[PDB]
RNA sequence: GAUAAGGGAAGUCGGCAAAAUAGAUCCGUAACUUCGGGAUAAGGAUUGGCUCUAAGGAUCGG
RNA sequence: UAUCUGGUUGAUCCUGCCAGUAGUCAUAUGCUUGUCUCAAAGAUUAAGCCAUGCAUGUCUAAGUAUAAGCAAUUUAUACAGUGAAACUGCGAAUGGCUCAUUAAAUCAGUUAUCGUUUAUUUGAUAGUAUACUUGGAUAACCGUGGUAAUUCUAGAGCUAAUACAUGCUUAAAAUCCCGACUGUUUGGAAGGGAUGUAUUUAUUAGAUAAAAAUUUGAUGAUUCAUAAUAACUUUUCGAAUCGCAUGGCCUUGUGCUGGCGAUGGUUCAUUCAAAUUUCUGCCCUAUCAACUUUCGAUGGUAGGAUAGUGGCCUACCAUGGUUUCAACGGGUAACGGGGAAUAAGGGUUCGAUUCCGGAGAGGGAGCCUGAGAAACGGCUACC
RNA sequence: CCCGUCGCUACUACCGAUUGAAUGGCUUAGUGAGGCCUCCGGAUUGGUUUAGGGAACCGA
């Protein structure tokens, strides 16, 4: 059995330590749920205790969150375009945490225009709307991309322990940056 | 000996890892798997005996088979079950159309009859009527307690006003 | 290993039941309750040991399925229950009420009180937090949890509960001169007011207690049990010696002159 | 030195800056006493580094012991080794023998350190295989 | 000049003849020794095609 | 009892050992042996192998009874007393034995979990935006059996649940979003959706240095408790259960209400625990001086996994980490400690063994169930 | 008094061809049972259940 333990190990001297006991069942571990995209299939798992967690092997969808404006959507993920930890995660577009992927940009269009009037890419409503203007200007470069339909987002929740793939919209100096590590 | 299992296409035996559910095993205590061999599903030569189930009753009567017939030993227990199998609509009296078998004790007979399942009866609704009104009389009891806090912080927070007023 | 032990060893159970060596190898191990294992007082060992009604464990069954033992106004059946400090047991057959305080010899006195005094209990406030749906609560010392509490109340002050519906008759603030009883140590069962506390932060806050024969004594923060809002005004009746230690000598002495 | 030399973007967990907001274009930084009366290094108020394991900016709390010991290595990344001299009482011969333990401790990037300072380090929970103590103050030697 | 089931020197004075090994990269390498060797000791792994990535330079412009 | 005596020489004084002397909770053995109390006992060599028998099962008024079981006619033609066998639930992870492995390992004293899970016990905690009560299986049983053989089980006919899967019954407002119309200086609005609790994200409260030109908890400390917003979910559970009593209301009913109990259920706390964990402390050996780092060794970033921290594992990147204060390696006729023998004091020797911790059930390894096992009087595979 | 070859008897250890032998630990390389996760698979077995012979599509 997968066993996390520290015993295995040699010691901060190096010295190598003999074998203390059989591996015990609270240190396993299980392998790793390496998420793709493709049609929903979630496995749960009987934990400790008795808890579960949900495995998501594939999905395609999640909840997604613009976090200026404090709105989120639940949006189709098209694909990994850049994964900090492994290259081997962007080329077969495996879904893990702190993984960038770009998403459908409908839901947060349509909200946008709903909400503000304006547009992207480039009588009570109508009071509505002009007392919401004058904060409907976004970041440019932000903006730019509704134009090609697909926003650039990192996944925040774990979807190996939970099987939901939800993130937020990169904004600010974390999107140049990942706008500069993409295109290098 | 061994049984034929369903699903493993084969006139040979092989070795499975049989649990709970699966058929030809038993299992002794909870979690209990056993490795056992068993035959498979294919008709060969090597079956001492064939189970057959008749489908279409043939020509001729079978001596002891199509000619008799042997009554169930038990009647239905649940009550809708009653309801279902024959004899009765949901306004009907289910409790005077159970079959009973009569056992002979050498001269005196009595009747033995089942205890019917998911009977509705004046205790049951007298249970749900104490469920539902002990969950009202709770809901209330917890929000006038907590109604009670707030006065008491309500008189708190007045009298720590005059207390900052007054220093 | 593998698992919660269920046994005791009649060498490895709390000194202070006194049991005896040779009467067999097992204790009674407490059932998980409202008291830690080290520091409680099984029913079969109150009810055998010390009342001496029962001769043995299938006599305290016995005594206990006719349903007459009742701690803290509920019935209990569990011969191994955990009843701890500051426990009321009523005993309604010889309409008998006791409580378990430590006496200042380091054991649990049975120190039987009057039916008025045994309708209530003190118990110490180890916690007070926000509960779901943001309702406040403190948590005494014998595992109680009651809601909605004075907000006036904090940590290590001690709350008068009315027994019967679970609610908080008065409190006594943790302050200077407060009586207090000492819960832990080789001070066990003293009582006497806080003179001065020392506090040790991310370590153990220190309280120096002077008795009424003027003996200070020093004791962690977490032995302290506060019983009285001064000096001679206890909030429940003491058990017979008043929590004052003697030397050796001086009981010696006091012996000597009390049998002759 | 700079904070995004990661080919992940280095940030504080939970710390949201907005760009759609006022022309006080300061990044929000978050921090914390780490208790005991340690004082928190004007380093971290206004500085920019980002550490997870570091007891101010970071996650980590500090309980347990705390130890002093001398900076006798600062070639790791993050991570010192301080060295610790105690006196072993031997009671057949009535006297005492020198012996000396060396415990890892994290260092955050709010403090500067080199080998013969004495420093004083807090314990906190097992953040490497051999690291659990982290730096709460540096008395330069 | 080739191949050959199973065995593998039982053939023969004798392993005669044939077979097996073989290039390159990486790992590893004993007794003994005149300290130079033994040594390619012994004993192992890899090797194609295709699509990429990185490193290694020159001349001009202060 | 803080003690000494014989032995080298022809004789002497010394160094020095041999011998004598006493104890042993220290074993064996020889001889002898009347009484009372107390009482060790396959540790040493073989953690070698085992014939045979037993050591873990369990039912109350309160889960399931048509035994074709017993008993009596009784408040009873639904059952009602007693009661095998089975299904369901729980226990079997405790105990008992042994000390093989194990030398910073175990363990001892001392810490931490603001780094996690927790059956059970004990406290609290749920009005939430077909209903007089939902489904279809299955056991025991009967009768056809196959194998020499097992705690093997297969066809066929029934039939149950606190087993399995679904599903209503209900307060009063209030708040939020969209919003046709309308007022038309930005208000009013018909109509639609959403509110409990769990899960997963993202974003906000969660304050507290003393005068001039409204609330806000704890800690030494937190991104804590808790609350709110936007969504999300192969939708967790907000009782289709069981026993005794039968009370109260009369606008002529199997009407509406209700008393003491069993069990279960979400979350929080507690307890019994568990898992990691700080500091310091282990016998001999240098005829062991360098060890660790291919292929994790030390650290960083990101991830995966875990109940959770952590190179526990993966990817990328640095070259670190231990050591004459003895690392590393080797030996141990080594389970550790509380303790035991002997002892003026200081010490020397022993500690498998009545208590505590750890480990094992021929040797490894891998798992199911379960709160809890890498379990062996459980399973799977190899030797 | 006494020393050493040489000679006799007994015992102990050492060296010693045998690429001697046995047991246990660690380990390179090759093969690799079995479980677990995953991937399809779809024996048979219930109907989201629809249908005037029954042709679809849902679950296990
Ligand atoms: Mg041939
Ligand atoms: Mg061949
Ligand atoms: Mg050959
Ligand atoms: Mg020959
Ligand atoms: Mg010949
Ligand atoms: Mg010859
Ligand atoms: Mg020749
Ligand atoms: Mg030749
Ligand atoms: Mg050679
Ligand atoms: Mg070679
Ligand atoms: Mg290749
Ligand atoms: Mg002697
Ligand atoms: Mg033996
Ligand atoms: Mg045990
Ligand atoms: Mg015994
Ligand atoms: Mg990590
Ligand atoms: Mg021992
Ligand atoms: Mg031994
Ligand atoms: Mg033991
Ligand atoms: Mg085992
Ligand atoms: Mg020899």
């Amino acid at each position: 059995g997968i066993s996390r333990d520290s015993r295995h190990k040699r010691s901060a001297t190096g010295a190598k330590r003999a074998q203390f006991r059989k591996k015990r069942k609270f240190e396993l571990g299980r392998q790793p749920a390496n998420t793709k995209i493709g049609p929903k299939r979630i496995h749960s798992v009987r934990t400790r205790g008795g808890n579960q967690k949900f495995r998501a092997l594939r999905v395609e969808t999640g909840n997604f969150s613009w976090g200026s404006e404090g709105v989120s959507r639940k949006t189709r993920i098209a694909g990994v375009v850049y994964h900090p930890s492994n290259n081997e995660l962007v080329r077969t577009n495996t879904l893990t945490k702190s993984a960038v992927v770009q998403i459908d940009a409908t839901p947060f269009r349509q909200w946008y225009e709903n909400h503000y009037g304006a547009t992207l890419g480039k009588r009570k409503v109508e009071r509505k709307l002009a007392a919401r203007s004058g904060a409907a200007a976004i970041e440019s470069a932000v903006d730019s991309q509704f134009g090609s339909g697909r926003l650039y987002a990192v996944i925040s929740s774990r979807p190996g322990q939970s099987g939901r793939c939800d993130g937020y919209i990169l904004e600010g100096e974390e999107l140049a940056f990942y706008l500069r590590r993409l295109t290098a | 000996g061994f049984p034929m299992k369903q699903g493993v296409m084969h006139p040979t035996r092989v070795r499975l890892l049989l649990s709970k559910g699966h058929s030809c095993y038993r299992p002794r205590r909870t979690g209990e798997r056993k490795r056992k061999s068993v035959r498979g599903c294919i008709v060969a030569q090597d079956l001492s005996v064939l189970a057959l189930s008749i489908v279409k009753q043939g020509d001729n009567e079978i001596e002891g088979l199509t000619d008799t017939t042997v009554p169930k030993r038990l009647g239905p227990k649940r009550a809708n079950h009653i309801r279902k199998f024959f004899g009765l609509t949901k306004e009907d009296d289910v409790r005077d159309f159970v079959v009973r078998r009569e056992v002979t004790k050498g001269d005196k007979t009595y009747t033995k009859a089942p205890k019917i399942q998911r009977l509705v009866t004046p205790q049951t609704l007298q249970r749900k009527r104490a469920l539902k009104a002990k969950k009202v009389k709770n809901a209330q009891q917890q929000r006038d307690a907590a109604a009670e806090y707030a006065q008491l912080l309500a008189k708190r927070l007045h009298e720590r006003k005059e207390e900052r007023a007054e220093i | 290993a593998r698992g919660p032990k269920k046994h005791l060893k009649r060498l490895a159970a709390p000194s202070h039941w006194m049991l005896d060596k040779l009467s067999g190898t097992y204790a009674p191990r407490p059932s998980a309750g409202p008291h830690k294992l080290r520091e409680s007082l099984p029913l079969v060992v109150f009810l055998r040991n010390r009342l001496k009604y029962a001769l043995n464990g299938r006599e305290v069954k016995a005594i206990m399925m006719q349903q007459h033992v009742q701690v803290d106004g509920k019935v209990r059946t569990d011969t191994t229950y955990p009843a701890g400090f500051m426990d009321v047991i009523t005993l309604e057959a010889t309409n008998e009420h006791f409580r378990l305080v430590y006496d200042v010899k380091g054991k649990f006195a049975v120190h039987r009180i009057s039916a008025e005094e045994a309708a209530y209990k003190l118990g110490k406030v180890k916690k007070v937090q926000l509960g779901k749906k943001g309702v406040p609560y403190v948590v005494t010392h014998d595992g109680r949890t009651i809601r909605y509490p004075d907000p006036l109340i904090r940590a290590n002050d001690t709350v008068k509960i009315d027994l019967a519906t679970g609610k908080i008759d008065d409190f006594i603030k943790f302050d200077t001169g407060r009586l207090v009883m000492v819960t832990g140590g080789r001070n066990l069962g003293r009582v006497g007011v806080i003179v001065h506390r020392e506090k040790h932060e991310g370590g153990f806050d220190l309280v120096h207690i002077k008795d009424a024969l003027e003996n200070t004594f020093v004791t962690r923060l977490s032995n302290v049990f506060v019983i009285g809002t001064e000096a001679g005004k206890p909030w429940v009746s003491l058990p017979k010696g008043k929590g004052i230690k003697l030397s050796i000598s001086e009981e010696r002495d006091r012996r000597r002159a009390q049998q002759g | 030195l700079t904070v995004q030399s990661e080919r992940a973007f280095q940030k504080q967990p939970h710390i949201f800056t907005n760009p759609k907001a006022k022309a006080n274009k300061k990044t929000k930084r978050w921090y914390k006493d780490v208790g005991l009366g340690f004082k928190t290094p004007k380093a971290a108020i206004e500085g920019s580094y980002i550490d997870k394991k570091c007891p101010f900016a970071g996650t980590v709390s500090i309980r347990g012991k705390i130890l002093t010991g001398t900076v006798v290595s600062t070639k790791m990344h993050r991570t010192i080794i301080i060295r610790r001299d105690y006196l072993h009482y031997v009671p057949k011969y009535n006297r005492y023998e020198k012996r000396h333990k060396n415990v890892a401790a994290h260092v955050s990037p709010a403090f500067r350190v080199e080998e013969g300072d004495v420093v004083t380090v807090g314990q906190c929970r097992p953040i490497s295989k051999t690291v659990r103590f982290n730096v709460l103050k540096v008395s330069a030697g």
